[PDB]
Parts: C-alpha cells; structure tokens; sequence
C-alpha cells in the first residue's frame, strides 16, 4: 500500500491563462434590422436563448484589465470590420477640387462666425466629355481656405483620400458578445467593488461576454453598463499622472443631443454608378447643435466621484474640475455619432467646478463634421453623407476618462481634466470583468492503484 | 448534485474527481467574423485531439481515471493521500507537479508499448 | 509628490570593485528606475521596474529594492562606469550619486 | 533604430520664449508619447510634460503651467509617413531656466512603463 | 562634361504632373535612367 502509483485524470477542472481568437455573437433582432445596414451582424453567429454562467465557488482569480488581450482584439475587430465596409462605398476622388465658397443665407451678429459655407464647384459628369458646376453645403471644419475670390478645398485633400460611406449602412452600436472556442473559458469577476486588478473572490466561468456595444466616443463614454453599488474609479497607476482614470458611474445621467436644422440632401451623379450626396437647402431656421444634461444630476454625480477620489488623495483635499488643456478636436471635445452624423461638444461647462472637504439644464454647444478621420487615420478618410431631416438622440452617460495634473508640489488642490485619445480605454471600460483562459483537462496524480497484467 | 462546467474549481481533488464527465463534456461542440470562426473551430479539435493522443499512447483511452505501471516518484510531490484528495484542489495541485509533467508522460509512453510488445507474446504462446 | 533621496553623494572606488548606491523614496510600494550620466554625455537608462536591465545594459548592473529602499549594484567596475547615477519614479528624480575613481 | 534629434542650442533674453523641436524617427510616431525633461545645473532633473501624438493630448507639470505648450507635426511624406516632430515652447524665461532640455520616449517592451526613458534626444542647451 | 563616346545615362525629364486638386496641374522635373525611358516621336 505504501507504494503509490500515478493514475491519469481526464476532465480535471484546471486552466492556464491564455490568449486566443474569440468570436462574435449577436441576437435575431439585429438581423431583423435588415436594410443591409449593420456591420458584420450577418457573419456574426447568434446568441443563446437561455445563457448560463456557472459560478465557481471557493476560487479566487488574479485579474488585470490593463494587460488584457480581448480588448486589443476587440479594438482591432472594430477597426477592421469598419474598414472592410468602405471598400464598396464610393470614392470621392474628384470632389477634391478648388471650391468657391461663401456663407449661408443668414442674418447673425458679427461675433457669430459662419459655420455653413455654400460651395460651388466644377464636378464631373456621367460622361468623360463633360463637366458640371454644382453647389453643396459644407461645415467650416470640412474645408480650408486655399490661396479677390474666397476659394476653399476639402481639408483631406493634402492629408488623405476620401470615400463616401454607403447610406445603406448604419452606425448604430449594437451589442456584441465575445464567445470563446471549445476548451476555452471566460472568467467573470462578480465582485461589486473590484478595481480591475488583483484577486477576485467572486468568480464565474462563462462562454460569451455580455452585450458590449461599440460606442466610440471621447470624454464621456455613453450607454455602457453601470456599477452596482459605488462609482468605481479605476486606473493602471493612479499615482502617476501619465495614466488616465476610468470613472464608472453608479447612476445614469441622461444627456439629450440634437441637430436642430432640417437639412436636405441632393444627389449628384458623378457617373456611372458613382453618386455624391451633397448637402441641399436648409429648411427653416439656422440653429446650433447642442446637448443637455441635468445640472442637478451632474452636481449629484460629480459629488459621487469626489467622495471616491478622496479615498486616494486624502480626506482634507480640494478636488476641482477643469476643461481640456489643448490638442486635437478628436480629444478636446466630447465626440460621438448621433443619427448618423458626428458631434463635437464643448465640455467646458461640465468640467468647471471646485469641491471642499465638507430648474433648468446644462446647454452645451456642439460642432459637426462630415469628412472624418477617426482611429488616428493617416491615408484614408470617410465622408459621412448628409442625414436628411432633424436629428436628436437620447443617451446615458456611463463613465468618464479623466486626467490629473502632474504639477503636484504635494498640494491638496490636484485638479482633473477630461481625456481620451486611445480608444482601447472604452473597451477596457466594459471588458474589465473578463479574462480568457486555456483549459487543460489532463490531470495526473497518485492513488494506490496499479493497472492489471 | 450537478454544479456546472468548472463548478468544482475550488473543490477538493476527490470531489472534483467526481465531476470529470462535465468538464470532458463541454469541450467540443460547446467575411471578417467568418475567419475567426474557422481558426477557432480547428483550434478546438487540435487541442482536443492532442489529449486523446496522449491517452492513446498510454493505455487510457477509457478514459477519465486510468491507473498505470509507473510508480510515483516521491520527489514530484511526496505529500500524503489525504492531503491531496481530501484537501488540495487541482488548480493548486497542478502547479506542484508542473515541473515534471512531461518527464512523467515519457515514463508512460515507454510503459504502454512495453505492455503491448508483451501481451502479443502471451496470445502468441496461448 | 515623491521625494527620492540618494546616497552617498560621492562614492570612491577602484576598477574591479563593486559599487552599491542607494535611493530612498518618501513613499513605499513603487518600482524604481535608474539612469547613468557620464560626464558630458546623454543620460542612459540602466534599470526599470526596479530590477530589469534596459537595452544593451551589461549584467554587472543590478537593480533591487523593496518598499522605500532601493539599490543599484555595479559589479566588477569598468572605467566607463564612473559617472553620475540618478534614480526616478514617475516624474520624480533623485539628485544623483557620483561614482569617482 | 529609434532616433530623437533636437534643434540646436540657443541664447535667449529674459522674458523671451524658446521653441524646441524634437524630430522623432525609426518607429510609428503616433504610437508613443514624448516627454520633455530639463536638467538644471545644481538642481537636477525636472519633468516638464508629455504629449500623445495621435490627438496631441498633453499634460504639463503643475509648477510650469502657463509657461509651457507642447504640439506635434506628423510627417507629410507619402513614402515615409511614420515619423513626426514634437515641439515644446517655454515662455517667460529667466536665468533660472538656463538648462539642458531633452525630449525622451519610453522603451517598447512589455514591462516598460511610461516614465523609464529608453530613448533620449541629444539635448538642447538654453542659456537665458 | 564627359567625352562624346560616353553616352548619357541620366536623363533630366520635366513633365506636367497631376495635383492634389483635380482643377490644376504641375510641371515638375525628375531624373530617369536611359533604360527607364524611350524616345517618343525639334524637341
Ligand atoms: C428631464 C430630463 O432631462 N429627463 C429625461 C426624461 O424627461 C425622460 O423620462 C421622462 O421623465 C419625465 C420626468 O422625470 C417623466 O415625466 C413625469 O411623469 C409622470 C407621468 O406620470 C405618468 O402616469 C400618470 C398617470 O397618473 C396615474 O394614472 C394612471 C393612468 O390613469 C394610473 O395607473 C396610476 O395609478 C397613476 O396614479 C394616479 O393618477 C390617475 C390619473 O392620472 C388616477 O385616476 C389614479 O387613481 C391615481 O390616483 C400621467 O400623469 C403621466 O402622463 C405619466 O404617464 C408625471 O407625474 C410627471 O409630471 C409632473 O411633472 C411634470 C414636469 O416634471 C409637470 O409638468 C407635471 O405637472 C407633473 O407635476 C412627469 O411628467 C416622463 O414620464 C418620462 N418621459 C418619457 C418619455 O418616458 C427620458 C426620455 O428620453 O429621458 C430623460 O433623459
Ligand atoms: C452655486 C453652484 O455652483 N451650485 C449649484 C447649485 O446652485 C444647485 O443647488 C442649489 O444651490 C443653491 C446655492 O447653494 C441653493 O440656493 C440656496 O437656497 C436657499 C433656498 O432656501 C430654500 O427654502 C427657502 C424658504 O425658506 C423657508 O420657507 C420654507 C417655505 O416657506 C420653510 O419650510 C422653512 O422653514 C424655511 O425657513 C424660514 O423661511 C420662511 C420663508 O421662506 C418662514 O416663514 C419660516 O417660518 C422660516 O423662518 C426659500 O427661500 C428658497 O427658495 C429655497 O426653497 C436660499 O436660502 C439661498 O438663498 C440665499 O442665497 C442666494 C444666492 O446664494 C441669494 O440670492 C439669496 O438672497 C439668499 O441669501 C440659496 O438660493 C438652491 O436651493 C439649490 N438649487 C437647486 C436647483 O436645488 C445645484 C443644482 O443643479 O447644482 C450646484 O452645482
């Protein structure tokens, strides 16, 4: 009996940390969306009607969301997926032309600059033989003064080429699930006070993640899943100012946004098959794009982050909020899509506070672009067609990407500013619950047993 | 009782050696996205077959629990029976024996073919 | 803020010997970085994450430490090792220790 | 091989601003922050700030805020599109700003943080 | 300034090239090897 023998085990519950290609899952209503619009919903496998996540009792697991792959994988999947969509969509090669632009029909005070330039230009025809002078409307940001005529050009003309998104497509973020292969598990930190790094007591295996819709947005991140108890403020290295802070809200703060102008679209035959969607007459008043949030709730929720922040910087500390320091329009402003057009909302009004140790709304203005250069584009750009009519969207704010000032001097007055830049932060914000592991079922161990002769 | 796939993670190696057919079960069945699906579909059978490969080059195609003829080198663990089967978990246990698992496998490989080369001689004389 | 205090101010040793340099941080728990600056030359990263050697740094440089106490050890001193050495954590720096012949 | 090349030494009068350039090449310029740091005689190193080239987001040392501005320009050469230039402008100079200014970049290994600077420009001496 | 026997293998060529804008053009010059060009046909 004293002599022990190894006996092999198949089906042993043990895993090694891994990386692997996952795959997407979506629901039937995403295909019911039809209209040939949603990206990759079609090639994407379906979800489960009765999903199950088995809780694993008595086990702890060392998570780290700042050294994860499935957010790098996702970030990549999103960039690829998007870029494959633009291949069929028409090229605006000849739209790069010397425009002759003026201001839009308006009677505004001199201080208020003109942001809608009415531009006429020699465009191409269905026939190589001919040409056509035709006019369109452009935002001031989509053009640059070229040089007593007032002539302009599309801003991309010196940086990159341009390709018009098919209107028969949609930008709506629909929920994606990242399902593992066989013999691969995803482990889910069910602890409701986890900062994203270290041992998690409450853990569960699961095939696919939750419905993670790809909202690509700077400053405040929207429509995301929110915390269960406290407003959790997560970072890789909090002490170091170079690293950003991911704030995850507890309560949703609803923010309504809109383009008040009843814009119109005309279609211009580049020919043949090619067809540019110009911006036609503005029906009605010429107003300003903007977003509203409750000053009451913003007060309330900015009070929550401060209560949490003092747990890291001292009880007797001043924590005020300031606007962006300076940089690209991509990062100096709350960027998002709304109805199919891209927004650039001044966040100075939100981040303008001060906090001591112890009924209207916030109108915040916006800009709008059509030729966009997202994901740090370099050789290619994309013209987002005019969306006919009036546009308005309603969304919750789920989080923030804040940034602290490194001047320091041990001052109890370290202030914060909204940030963005790298878009992995957004998927980092939703994927903090998850980790991918490689299943290894072949156990070997001694029990008093010999195999027969 | 039925816990679920991996449910006996933090269970003792004795209790976890009950639910083996559950981890062994959910292990096979369950154009951008299209390629992801394909190199995940092969990865799962490659990874699966590599285990059946081992069980087969040993005598343990049964399988689950399979005894053998290579005796336990105390150097590998040296712990008593109770304190691994009624105490430790496989997550834990794996990291101890991890240093020699491939050396242990080699002992198994020779031992099986040795059985076959022998058993032919038995059926040969009888 | 973090205050890094290096010692000694000057260390006098011969080629072939081993130098030990110290850096005490005012706050514990962070990893340490070290740089070498030979007279009139661009600073050179030696150690990061407390003990990892940077690109092209020979193994006679050895970083270690824990809590608030950190060390740079230079084994079998070479003529080129005589220089000023600085420690760093995030944006904060020690004032340097000079290794002299 | 990563290379950071700065503009030459300059003499500045008090009240002046100095603009220092740092041409960065041998890697994808958008993928790494550039920091600026100054080595001051008898006072040691002082971190000035960082810039992230994608959006040009910046962070300035609290004690220098109001006196420093960092910007960048990305290559416009179609067959050599991945290098760029980082600029730092430092204003309201006094003799106390007499220092050697460096642009620096982190290492690109897995355990390399943001502040261990593996790559250094040759430095720019500014005498006020 | 080479001896007559030695033929010229580096032809300095000027040409109307295209611009970033469809509207315009640009005469610009480049250098080509004799093997990369052919005489087309007192220019
Ligand atoms: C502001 C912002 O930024 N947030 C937006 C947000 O606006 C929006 O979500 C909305 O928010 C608003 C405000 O928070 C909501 O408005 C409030 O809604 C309720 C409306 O009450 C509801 O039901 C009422 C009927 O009352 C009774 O009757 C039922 C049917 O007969 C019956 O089942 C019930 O028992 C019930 O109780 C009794 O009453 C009946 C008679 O009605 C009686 O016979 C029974 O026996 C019972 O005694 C009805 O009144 C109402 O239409 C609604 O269905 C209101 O109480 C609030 O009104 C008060 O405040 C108004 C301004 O705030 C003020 O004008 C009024 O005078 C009132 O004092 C208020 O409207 C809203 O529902 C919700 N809107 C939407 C679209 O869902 C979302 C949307 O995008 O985004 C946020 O970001
Ligand atoms: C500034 C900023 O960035 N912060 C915003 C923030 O503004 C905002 O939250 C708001 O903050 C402001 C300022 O901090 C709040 O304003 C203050 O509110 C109180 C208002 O007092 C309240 O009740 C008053 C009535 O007084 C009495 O009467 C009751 C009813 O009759 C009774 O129950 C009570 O007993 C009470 O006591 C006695 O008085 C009555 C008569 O009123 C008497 O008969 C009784 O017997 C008692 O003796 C009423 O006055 C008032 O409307 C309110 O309901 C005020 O005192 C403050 O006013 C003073 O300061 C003003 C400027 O600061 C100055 O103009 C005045 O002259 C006063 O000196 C002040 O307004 C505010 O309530 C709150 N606002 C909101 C919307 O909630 C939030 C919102 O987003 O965000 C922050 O970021």
């Amino acid at each position: 009996a004293e002599n022990l023998w190894v006996t092999v085990y198949y089906g042993v519950p043990v895993w090694k940390d891994a990386e692997t290609t996952l795959f997407c899952a979506s629901d039937a209503k995403a295909y019911e969306t039809e209209k040939h619009n949603v990206w990759a919903t079609h090639a994407c496998v379906p979800t489960d009607p009765n999903p199950q996540e088995i809780h694993l009792e008595n086990v702890t697991e060392e998570f780290n969301m700042w050294k994860n792959n499935m957010v790098e994988q996702m970030h990549t999947d999103i960039i690829s997926l998007w870029d494959q969509s633009l291949k069929p969509c028409v090229k605006l090669t000849p739209l790069c032309v010397t425009l002759q632009c003026t201001n839009v029909t308006n009677n505004i005070t001199d201080d208020m600059r003109g942001e809608l330039k009415n531009c006429s230009f020699n465009m191409t025809t269905e026939l190589r033989d001919k040409k056509q002078k035709v006019y369109s409307l452009f935002y001031r940001l989509d053009v640059v003064q070229i040089n007593s005529n007032k002539e302009y050009r599309l801003i991309n003309c010196n940086t990159s080429a341009c390709t018009q998104a098919c209107p028969k497509v949609s930008f709506e973020p629909i929920p994606i699930h990242y399902c593992a292969p066989a013999g691969f598990a995803i482990l889910k930190c069910k602890d409701k006070k986890f900062n994203g790094t270290g041992p998690c007591p409450s853990v569960s295996t699961v095939q696919c993640t939750h419905g993670i819709k790809p909202v690509v947005s700077t400053q405040l991140l929207l429509n995301g899943s929110l915390a269960e108890e406290e407003v959790m403020i997560r970072s890789e290295n909090i002490t170091n100012n170079a690293k950003n802070i991911l704030v995850q809200f507890n309560t949703p703060v609803q923010i309504n946004c809109t383009r008040p102008n009843n814009n119109t679209r005309k279609s211009i035959r580049i020919g043949p098959g090619q067809a540019f969607y110009a911006t036609g007459d503005i029906i009605g008043d010429i107003r300003q794009a903007h977003c509203n949030v409750s000053k009451a709730t913003w007060n309330e929720t900015l009070g929550k982050v401060v209560k949490q922040l003092r747990k890291h910087f001292g009880n007797n500390t001043i924590i005020r909020f300031a606007n962006s320091s300076g940089g690209d329009l991509e990062v100096t402003t709350h960027s998002f899509n709304c109805g199919g057009e891209f927004f650039y909302c001044n966040t100075s009004g939100l981040f303008n506070s001060t906090w001591i140790s112890n009924n209207d709304s916030i109108t915040l203005p916006c800009r709008i672009k059509q030729i966009i250069n997202m994901w740090q584009r370099i050789g290619q750009c994309m013209y987002a067609p005019p969306i006919q009519g009036v546009i308005r969207c309603v969304s919750n704010i789920t989080g923030l990407i804040l940034t602290r000032d490194g001047g320091s001097t041990n001052s109890t007055t370290e202030t914060f500013r909204p940030g963005g830049g790298d878009m992995r932060d957004n998927w980092r914000s939703e994927l903090y619950k998850y980790k991918v592991v490689k299943i290894e079922p072949l156990g070997v161990a001694p029990t008093r047993c010999k195999r027969r002769v | 009782v039925f816990l679920g796939f991996l449910g006996a993670a933090g269970s003792t190696m004795g209790a976890a050696s009950m639910t083996l057919t559950v981890q062994a079960r959910n292990l096979l069945s369950g154009t951008v996205w299209g390629i992801k699906q394909l190199q995940a579909r092969v990865l799962a059978v490659e990874r699966y077959l590599r285990d059946q490969q081992l069980l087969g080059i040993w005598g343990c195609s049964g399988k689950l629990i399979c005894c053998t003829n290579v005796p336990w080198n105390s150097s590998w663990s040296n712990r008593n029976l109770s304190e691994i089967w009624d105490n430790m978990t496989w997550l834990q246990w794996d990291k101890e024996i991890s240093n020699y698992t491939q050396i242990i496998y080699g002992l198994l490989e020779e031992s099986q073919n040795q059985q076959e080369k022998n058993e032919q001689d038995l059926l040969a004389l009888d | 803020e973090i205050v890094l205090t290096q010692s000694p101010g000057i260390l006098s040793l011969s080629p072939g010997e081993t130098a030990t340099l110290f850096c005490k941080a005012s706050q514990g728990g962070n990893a340490m970085t070290w740089y070498q600056k030979r007279r009139g030359q661009v600073p050179r990263l030696l150690i990061y994450d407390t003990s990892r050697r940077a690109s092209g740094v020979p193994d006679r440089f050895v970083g270690s430490g824990s809590g608030t106490d950190f060390f740079l050890t230079i084994n079998k001193l070479d003529r080129e090792d005589f220089a000023v050495y600085y420690c760093q954590q995030f944006e904060f720096f020690g004032l340097g220790s000079e290794l002299e012949v | 091989q990563v290379q950071l090349v700065q503009s030459g030494a300059v003499i500045k009068t008090p009240g002046s601003s100095v603009k220092i350039s740092c041409r960065a090449s041998g890697y994808n310029f958008r993928d790494y922050s550039i920091h600026w740091v100054r080595l001051i005689p008898d006072k040691g190193f002082e971190w000035i700030g960082w810039i992230k080239p994608l959006w040009g987001a910046v962070s300035y040392a609290r004690q220098l805020q109001g006196r420093v501005s960092m910007t960048r320009q990305l290559s416009q050469d179609p067959d050599d599109p991945d290098w760029g230039v980082a600029y730092m402008e430092f204003s309201g100079l006094t003799p106390a700003d007499t220092a050697e200014y460096f642009c620096v970049r982190r290492g690109s290994c897995d355990y390399c943080g943001d502040f261990p600077w593996q790559y250094w420009c040759q430095g720019t001496v500014v005498v006020v």
